[PDB]
């Protein structure tokens, strides 16, 4: 996955296809709001915001 | 001071508003009750800047607006009156519609024979139009939801035990059925260059 | 714990159980699971939130 | 070939059926054609079966449905008044709304509607009856779904940005003690019939 993939796939379809794709796909997670995906990373690397 | 307006006519009256219509076939007392009283109904929609227009042979009243175009802005905003835009699909049914109604006063005359088709025939070139949302039963749904919201706009009957439907007369009177026709346009041409 | 972070933390545990067969492996969503268990336990006055 | 109604007048009518009620601390322009022409509205009302209530010293005006003939089963029954009875729940907040404008009124006088509330205080007294489901933000979203309901009565104003409504003075009319008294009896007849 990488930031052209997305682009791509935004320009192909709306969001609607970007969760789709999400969905079908693995090793990732969408986020349509920021305070969750904050707390997806501070998971991941065992930190807190601080 | 005033005596009351005939209850007759009110009651005539608020239905006509309620539906924004009245059909002499189905409700023949109500549109009566208006036919012998217009003056005294143009004159209650005098201030708030309503009218009706008339279809006898479609059976038809329909409410609209008084004022004239662009007197004093560049588009008509009346309060009491929300200018919906109807989405992608509602104007592609709406279009289909339009033809059809069209098609059936040649097949049967204006008016006199209500429009009226299956919905089977429907579902195939909906689809078509417009994308399969995941299953033929959805194809179903959404028709279904369409033709109900088309049915609150005052546009359809709803699908008997056959699914037959009753195509409203407004759908005649509609406003700009030059775009929907235009839109009608795009989608069969979008329709034959993407095969 | 914040809420956002206590639900992201949830579903990670219970992906540990997912790992784990015996009691309703979430296959569609964990984080979703999850969410539904935290107003559940809510609902039994378990967890309290200000 | 047919005379205007004037023009303003029909302005200041159709919006105030528009927004169902006319404040003066807002509009004074239509609230002020009103007031001059009264009984216009009221002969403009009669076919649609409605009335105007008027309240000055609040500089309030509001339609409501004409008790002549309507169904005596409720004036909600109307055909052309569109949004849902309020229900019960929703009289208890007004109850509680109602109790804080009359207090603010007495320590401002029965002026113009600063009566601001802060939503915070609602939790506690609310939170008596609905009770607590142990999650603030829960009440919170229960608060606010209320709130939303009762402003599409028009009785109150959205939050602010310092979460901040304020009451539309329009309750004090839907809870004139005649309003209480009668509802306070059903409500001790409902306690009767569950009991």
């Amino acid at each position: 996955q990488t930031l052209e993939h997305w682009l791509n796939v935004y320009h192909e379809g709306g969001t609607r296809l970007l969760r789709q794709m999400e969905k079908e796909a693995i090793g990732l997670w969408t986020y349509p709001n920021k305070k969750q995906y904050l707390a997806r990373l501070r998971d991941f690397f065992e930190v807190g915001e601080n | 001071s005033e005596t009351r307006t005939l209850q007759k006519i009110r009651e005539a009256t608020q239905e006509l508003l309620k539906y924004g219509l009245l059909e002499e076939a189905s409700k023949p007392n109500l549109y009566r009750i208006v036919l012998s009283h217009p003056e005294e109904v143009t004159r209650i929609l005098e201030p708030l800047d309503l009218d009706i227009g008339i279809d006898e042979i479609r059976g038809l009243l329909y409410v609209k607006v008084r004022l004239d175009e662009t007197p004093a802005q560049d588009e008509w905003a009346h309060p009491l009156v929300r200018r919906q835009r109807l989405n992608l699909e509602q104007s592609l049914l709406v279009a289909i519609l339009r033809q059809h109604f069209v098609a059936w006063e040649q097949e049967s005359g204006t008016g006199a024979s209500q429009a009226q088709i299956a919905i089977d025939d429907l579902l195939p070139q909906l689809q078509i139009y417009l994308g399969d949302p995941g299953s033929e039963s959805k194809e179903r749904t959404r028709l279904l939801t369409l033709l109900d919201q088309l049915k609150g706009h005052g546009l359809v009957t709803s699908p008997d035990a056959h699914e037959r439907i009753v195509i409203r007369p407004i759908i005649a009177h509609l406003a700009d059925p030059i775009n929907l026709q235009a839109l009608l346009a795009w989608l069969r041409e979008q329709i034959a260059q993407q095969t | 714990i914040p809420l956002e972070e206590a639900i992201q933390s949830l579903s990670s545990i219970l992906i540990e159980h997912v790992s784990q067969e015996q009691y309703d492996i979430n296959q569609d969503n964990p984080f979703l699971q999850a969410s539904r268990e935290l107003r559940e336990w809510i609902k039994r006055r378990l967890i309290v939130e200000r």
